[PDB]
């Protein structure tokens, strides 16, 4: 995260860290969506343009972090997979369109202080808080500037939902519905942005109605960091929705 | 687990449930043009 | 894409 802050304990209780089991490292963010399962970014885990081909058993899952290197005794819990599911549809190939995963937990993960689910939008919640000039909020232990160092605790950073033709004039990129833009424009003065190892990460949303946090979308892609004139791009959680109730429906939660 | 998430889906243990704001909630709601 | 960790105990890695 660039310009963003420090988190304060327990208040993403729902992130989560893809950990490379071997060369030990972070690889990803994702999110606590049930007790069972996980949800990520398909790129973190296959991307062929690089020989990105991961497996249930290459990695290793911690919820209810803070810091980032420290194994944090006594508050956080590791998990490991039992299967893993990409869609079906995803373009690798050309735009990452759908770029989305589920995740299957060997055993079922136990809530505490530090470790909470968050909730997946609704068509209306979708279609009241999905807005332009409307604020979410990204969190992640990627990294802090562009080029150069890491961040020592999880950092949080609110951004504007931006206008689809804007984002569409901000990049040669073929974009589809399936994706969403977030941040300043220039002439704003605020900055802020996702950089490398925030990818997976949850951008979130509060319901002024009911008062829940909502997951509206995935760090899916972008240009640089934090470069003016330039947003990130989401994936559409909602919009693939129901690709996500069937393999929870199919696969025993 | 699915729609809206979960059952108490949402509610942070170490501030809705206690009725503690966070630091930066209020930006969002605001955003809203006006949250509540 | 945008186009040092302590050790964990073992007692973990399956
Ligand atoms: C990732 O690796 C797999 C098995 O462990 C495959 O069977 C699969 O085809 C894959 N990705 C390819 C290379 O794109």
């Amino acid at each position: 995260i660039v310009e963003g802050s420090d988190a304060e304990i327990g208040m993403s209780p729902w992130q989560v860290m893809l950990f490379r089991k071997s060369p030990q490292e972070l690889l990803c963010g994702a999110s606590l969506i049930s007790d069972r399962w996980v949800l990520t970014a398909a790129h973190c885990l296959l991307y062929p343009p690089w020989d990105k081909n991961f497996t249930e058993n290459d990695l290793l899952v911690r919820i209810g972090k803070h810091s980032r290197t420290r194994y944090e005794r006594n508050i956080e819990k590791i998990s490991m997979l039992e299967k893993i599911y990409i869609h079906p549809r995803y373009n690798w190939r050309e735009n990452l369109d759908r770029d989305i995963a589920l995740m299957k937990l060997k055993k079922p993960v136990a809530f505490s202080d530090y470790i909470h689910p968050v909730c997946l939008p609704d068509r209306e919640t979708a279609a009241s808080l999905l807005q332009a000039g409307y604020k979410g909020r990204v969190t992640g232990w990627g990294n802090l500037k562009e080029t150069w160092g890491q961040p020592s605790v999880l950092q949080v950073v609110n951004l504007p939902i931006v206008e689809r033709p804007v984002c569409k004039d901000s990049t040669r990129i073929r974009i589809t519905d399936n994706m969403f833009c977030a941040g300043y424009k220039p002439d704003e003065g605020k900055r802020g942005d996702a950089c490398e190892g925030d990818s997976g990460g949850p951008f979130v949303m509060k319901s002024p109605f009911n008062n829940r946090w909502y997951q509206m979308g995935i760090v899916s892609w972008g240009e640089g960091c934090d470069r003016d004139g330039k947003y990130g791009f989401y994936t559409h959680v909602f919009r693939l929705k129901k690709w996500i109730q069937k393999v929870i429906d199919q696969f025993g939660e | 687990t699915f729609g809206s998430g979960e059952a108490d889906c949402g509610l942070r243990p170490l501030f809705e449930k206690k009725s503690l704001e966070d630091k930066t909630e209020r930006e969002l709601l605001e955003s809203y043009i006006d949250g509540r | 894409x945008r186009a040092d960790y302590e050790e964990i105990p073992a007692a973990y890695a399956x």
